């Protein structure tokens, strides 16, 4: 963002980021898994502080 | 009454973890480990609890036996005869 034209940024990315690769192997793009919230309580009682 | 949480004692470098009561079973491994626990607890005290009360039953089983024997008549009919 700034005083830059979108065409210049796209062309610059095409020049340098074209060497980047995707879908490397069977993993390709890994997917996330849900994380379960757990009602709990942690108490680090330190009276010095 | 001049004593509440905040000034009870000085506790340092102790971390505690706990779970929500709704995220854990109220009766977890009740008979799986509770029953083997009670056997452990009973043995740890049966050598200091049972002998004092075992003696009382021995007193019971003898103090009551002698009482009926006193009420029972004894064969002391001699020296009178016919």
């Amino acid at each position: 963002a700034g005083g830059l034209e979108h065409r210049q940024l796209l062309d610059l990315a095409q020049k340098h980021f074209s060497g980047l690769s995707g879908t490397y192997d069977e993993d390709a793009v890994p997917t996330l898994s849900p994380c379960r919230f757990t009602g709990s309580q942690i108490c680090h009682r330190e009276d010095g502080l | 009454m001049g004593r509440q949480f905040g000034h009870l004692t000085r506790v340092r470098h102790v971390i505690t973890y706990s779970l929500s009561p709704f995220e854990q079973r109220a009766f977890p491994h009740y008979f799986s480990k509770g029953i083997p626990n009670v056997l452990r607890r009973t043995r740890a005290c049966i050598l200091r609890v049972a002998p004092p009360f075992v003696a009382f039953y021995l007193v019971y089983t003898w103090g009551t036996q002698e009482f009926e024997k006193s009420k029972r008549k004894n064969p002391a009919a001699y020296e009178n005869d016919r």
